[PDB]
RNA sequence: AAAUAUUGGCGAGAGACCGAUAGCGAACAAGUACAGUGAUGGAAAGAUGAAAAGAACUUUGAAAAGAGAGUGAAAAAGUACGUGAAAUUGUUGAAAGGGAAGGGCAUUUGAUCAGACAGGCCAGCAUCAGUUUUGGUGGCA
RNA sequence: GACGUAAGUCAAGGAUGCUGGCAUAAUGGUUAUAUGCCGCCCGUCUUGAAACACGGACCAAGGAGUCUAACGUCUAUGCGAGUGUUUGGGUGUAAAACCCAUACGCGUAAUGAAAGUGAACGUAGGUUGGGGCCUCGCAAGAGGUGCACAAUCGACCGAU
RNA sequence: ACUAAUCGAACCAUCUAGUAGCUGGUUCCUGCCGAAGUUUCCCUCAGGAUAGCAGAAGCUCGUAUCAGUUUUAUGAGGUA
RNA sequence: AAGCGUGUUACCUAUACUCUACCGUCAGGGUUGAUAUGAUGCCCUGACGAGUAGGCAGGCGUGGAGGUCAGUGACGAAGCCUAGACCGUAAGGUCGGGUCGAACGGCCUCUAGUGCAGAUCUUGGUGGUAGUAGCAAAUAUUCAAAUGAGAACUUUGAAG
């Protein structure tokens, strides 16, 4: 909606709101990211330190494919189980008979630990998980198992 | 349309005036302003006559009969800030004025009622006049001011 | 002439309405401004200047943030007022039977709370039984938890986050960013 | 009649004219802001002409009211008109310009039917 | 082979596009008229009226044409044609004018103009209220 | 508030009463002129413009912060640990509207150059404030709880 | 010097709407607020970035924290 | 002294100060068991108002789009002219009269190739200058008749 704008609101205004000094002007400081070594240094290294110079070791055909392990953590495990059958499953918490919860299924990689899932035996399949998870998986009476 | 309408319109009720605190008290008359005073007419058809001071009307204004006889100007009505009331004084204690009010000079040829009472007022009017001298002479002429005279250092 | 301390015809800065033009908001701010007015509750003040805030100013309040409310001593029994959207949460297991009243429930929270045997309630159901905010709890959801507070004060030794489009190596670690490139921050 | 008002004071009925709209042809009259640096209108020098403030804005109880103490709508047709039927102390109406005359006969007709005062009655009349 | 491209060609259907200084350079005998040795460059230019019904005839003039008459709803539509702005111009009318003119505030004069008797315009006096100004006189320290 | 024994009255939270002339160009408006005083040519750059700085003989019409890819802040809206139908498919009154699967993007985890590892001692901590709410109080106030947020000291995850 | 009125590198079309820290212009009204020509860095001195000054959006609260001021007390200074 | 030094009064007058009104802005408030139906309304109270560059807000106008006014119009739309009228501080809106001949408005919204005095701006048109500069190199013309409306300039004859 250009009936909105400044540019209206400047008509009959001799700058256009750019300055009788200023003198809006083609490119005075130059183009893109012209400069930032020399005259605009001090914006670069205040705002996007860390932005000039190498760091760290090349990677020739890097696919991101082999690097796919999403996370999920702890506190989240049993929304993997649906919403109905959650509840009856969080009661009658039995050993005999645990939920099975293949996260890889889920689109997961590896299981994290944040923690604080309830005292409730689980059989939970992933490809990678960490050390506190298990533990706290084995402490509320489950079991990990490894899955490719 | 032409135009759409107003949205909502203004009540034509017409609001009632607030209670007014403004007491009608008589006027205090001027103190120079006694009935008997002969009174220089500032305005009017009868610009510059001398005529005599007889009542204060109730509706503010002076009843004077400059006696017809002598400059023929009758009884009529005066504003007190349209006349100079000078120091000479007439008796008045023999003319009978509680027949002149508002009603009296109400407008609706000469009326026969008008001119007799003329006749009764300035009857013990120029009886008066004749006791000191010059009085009838004064009253017939006419004030006018003259070259050099300044009013605000002339006394009347 | 006056030599003015202060600036002239200066705004109070604060909202006097919602932005919004919804109507139905419009007229919750219209009951709330009657009884601020007509009623020496600090609550009623409290709410009505909460309907003013922008989408920003009203963050989210979870359920588990509810449930943590209700933990506090004698607070169990209190009716939770949010003033903006209450979401639902998975991290909590046991919800407690409380009634919240609220500008908008999603539907994971709704089924939550009614679930748990309380209720969920609108902000005029609210007024009409705490007509002075009776035994009330006013929740706020974390409002500097937002991704944009990230850079806010971006500076040397600030420990902000970059504005930066792409990340990872490669992307603003280097001269700057260590001493063996350069300086650090 | 209206209803009763305060006199209706303007604070300026002059026309508030471009400057230098007197001086060149290709400047019209229509208001416009002197925004030059140099400008003694601009600049308020004393002997210059006056510029649009919100100080002369009429008092709120006389705006919009034409000397007769109507405030005037304009009506293009007879149902137009009733809309001032209960307001006929307030408001005047106006015949738009682009009404035919024929139109306006039976406008002026009802306008009389309900007593509504019409502030250009003799409009494309025909005598 | 298809799914892909398509400011060319052929045929279609459309538009919150432009509306004759716009839209293609070109709405029209436009890549025309015209310029350049040449490569090239390159316009301006739409609208009487429903229908020519495009003014027979008379008169003045060498004629162009004018004045009539007429046609037409209109000639305030006459192919110098829909409307017909401005700059600029003629006539008439009004006004002012000792080396500019034009402008602001106020009023005189002239011209011109809107509205209202079921109170409108302009004023005078008295008693008050608010704000001031200028006198007279009293009682005290 | 005043005066008055009351009744009431008043100059006490803002003008009333009486009277006259006219009822139209009379007042007023517009406009032309006259008179008194005042008034240098706009725009622009500039410390500074009426400038012996620049553009402007006049008039009409045209004539200059737009659209797009990506993005910051803020605001509105929908939904919300999710969200985004419109690449496609279905459908159609046919470039519309309506409906939809699987993906994908961003978010839900960080950190390290990387191999990697990966977030609760505790009522998800302690202290100091902190609106609101609760209790006791006529109230002042005292006590309890204290979301957001602010400071600080800790705990936890990655690197060293 | 001349090379079609063109010569210290012809003319024509295109790239091309070439770039310009430089010059000119930048079109309606009213209301409210309202500056800077200084700091640091820059092949920087007719330009930028940066901090400052300004507007807008507000947010948490509701008389505090305060303050281009004084007083009392207590320091510092090396100008007249 | 209508000069100089000094002293005492009176007087003059700024957009300054006091008071009042009106406009706007800001702030603090009132107002719901019909708020005597409009709560972004009505109202009370106090203060304030300079401004380039610049910011923001509220409005005015233009081409076109969705909706509505079963809107205006050949009994006259639009356009144009109008020291005629009215409303608005203003951008502008409205009306009367003249010309004209076919379409065009109000309001709620959408949209933009949306507002000109300048750019030695573009195109077109038109002025003052101004009946002015000028129409002066190349020796040179003249008389009569004819033609013709009209002959310095055509034709013939005669001369030079
Ligand atoms: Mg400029
Ligand atoms: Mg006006
Ligand atoms: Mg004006
Ligand atoms: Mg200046
Ligand atoms: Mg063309
Ligand atoms: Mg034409
Ligand atoms: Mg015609
Ligand atoms: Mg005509
Ligand atoms: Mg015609
Ligand atoms: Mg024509
Ligand atoms: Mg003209
Ligand atoms: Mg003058
Ligand atoms: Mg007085
Ligand atoms: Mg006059
Ligand atoms: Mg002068
Ligand atoms: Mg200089
Ligand atoms: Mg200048
Ligand atoms: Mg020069
Ligand atoms: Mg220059
Ligand atoms: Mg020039
Ligand atoms: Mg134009
Ligand atoms: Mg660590
Ligand atoms: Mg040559
Ligand atoms: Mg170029
Ligand atoms: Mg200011
Ligand atoms: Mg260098
Ligand atoms: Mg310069
Ligand atoms: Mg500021
Ligand atoms: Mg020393
Ligand atoms: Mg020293
Ligand atoms: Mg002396
Ligand atoms: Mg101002
Ligand atoms: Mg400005
Ligand atoms: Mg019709
Ligand atoms: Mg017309
Ligand atoms: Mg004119
Ligand atoms: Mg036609
Ligand atoms: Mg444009
Ligand atoms: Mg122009
Ligand atoms: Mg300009
Ligand atoms: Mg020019
Ligand atoms: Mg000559």
């Amino acid at each position: 909606p250009s009936r909105f704008t400044k540019t209206r609101k400047h008509r009959g205004h001799v700058s256009a709101g750019k300055g009788r000094i200023g003198k809006h002007r083609k490119h005075p400081g130059g183009r893109g990211m012209a400069g930032g070594q020399h005259h605009h240094r001090i914006n670069m290294d205040k705002y996007h330190p860390g932005y000039f110079g190498k760091v760290g070791m090349r990677y020739f055909h890097k696919q991101q494919a082999h690097f796919w392990k999403p996370v999920l953590n702890l506190d989240k495990l049993w929304t993997l189980i649906p919403e109905d059958k959650r509840d009856q499953y969080l009661k009658s918490a039995s050993k005999e008979t645990a939920p099975v919860i293949d996260t890889l299924a889920a689109g997961y990689g590896k299981i994290l630990g944040k923690g604080r899932i309830p005292n409730v035996p689980v059989i939970v399949k992933a490809r990678f998980v960490s050390k506190l998870a298990e533990e706290k998986i084995r402490a509320a009476g489950g079991v990990v198992e490894l899955i490719a | 349309s032409a135009q759409k309408a107003p949205k909502w319109y203004p009540s034509e009720d017409v609001a009632a005036l607030k209670k007014t605190r403004k007491a009608a008290r008589p006027q205090k008359l001027r103190a120079s302003l006694v009935p008997g005073t002969v009174l220089i007419l500032l305005a009017g058809r009868f610009r510059g006559k001398r005529v005599v001071y007889l009542k204060h009307l109730e509706d503010n204004t002076l009843l004077i009969s400059g006696p017809f006889k002598v400059n023929g100007v009758p009884l009529r009505r005066v504003n007190a800030r349209y006349v100079i009331a000078t120091s000479t004084k007439v008796s008045v204690e023999g003319v009978n004025v509680e027949k002149f009010n508002v009603e009296y000079f109400a407008k609706e040829e000469i009326k026969a009622e008008r001119v007799e009472d003329q006749k009764v007022v300035d009857k013990a009017l120029i009886a008066e006049i004749k006791k000191t001298p010059l009085l009838k002479q004064y009253l017939s002429a006419s004030f006018s001011l003259k070259n050099g005279d300044k009013p605000h250092m002339l006394k009347f | 002439g006056i030599d003015h301390t202060s600036k002239q015809h200066k705004r109070s800065g604060h909202r006097t309405a919602p932005k919004s033009d919804n109507v139905y908001l419009k007229l919750l701010v219209k009951l709330y401004t009657f009884l601020a007015r007509r009623t020496d509750a600090p609550f009623n003040k409290v709410v009505l200047k909460a309907l003013f805030l922008s989408k920003i100013n009203r963050p989210p309040v979870s359920v588990s943030r509810i449930a943590r409310a209700l933990k506090q001593e004698g607070a169990a029994n209190k009716t939770v007022v949010v003033v903006g959207t209450v979401t639902d949460d998975a991290r909590i297991f046991e919800f407690p039977k409380t009634t919240v009243a609220a500008l908008r429930f999603t539907a994971g929270a709704r089924a939550k709370i009614v679930k748990a045997g309380g209720e969920c309630i609108t902000l005029d159901q609210l007024a009409v039984r705490a007509p002075k905010g009776q035994n009330t709890l006013i929740l706020r959801g974390p409002r500097n938890s937002r991704e944009a507070v990230r850079h806010f004060g971006m500076g040397p030794h600030k420990g902000k986050a970059p504005r930066i489009l792409s990340t990872g190596r490669k992307f603003e670690r280097a001269r700057g960013r260590r001493r063996s490139k350069g300086f650090k921050v | 009649a209206s209803l009763p008002h305060p006199k209706i004071v303007k604070k300026h009925t002059k026309k508030f004219k471009r400057h230098h709209s007197d001086r060149y042809h290709r400047v019209a009259e229509n208001w416009r802001k002197q925004k030059g640096i140099d400008s003694v209108v601009r600049r308020r020098f004393r002997g210059n002409i006056s510029q649009p403030k919100i100080g002369y804005g009429s008092n709120k109880k006389t705006k919009f009211l034409s000397p007769s103490g109507h405030k005037t709508f304009l009506v293009a047709n007879v149902k137009d008109l009733e809309t001032l039927t209960m307001h006929t102390k307030t408001y005047a109406a106006e015949i738009a310009h682009n009404i035919s005359a024929k139109n306006r006969v039976v406008i002026l007709a009802r306008a009389k039917a309900l007593g509504i005062k019409v502030t250009n009655p003799k409009g494309r009349l025909a005598l």
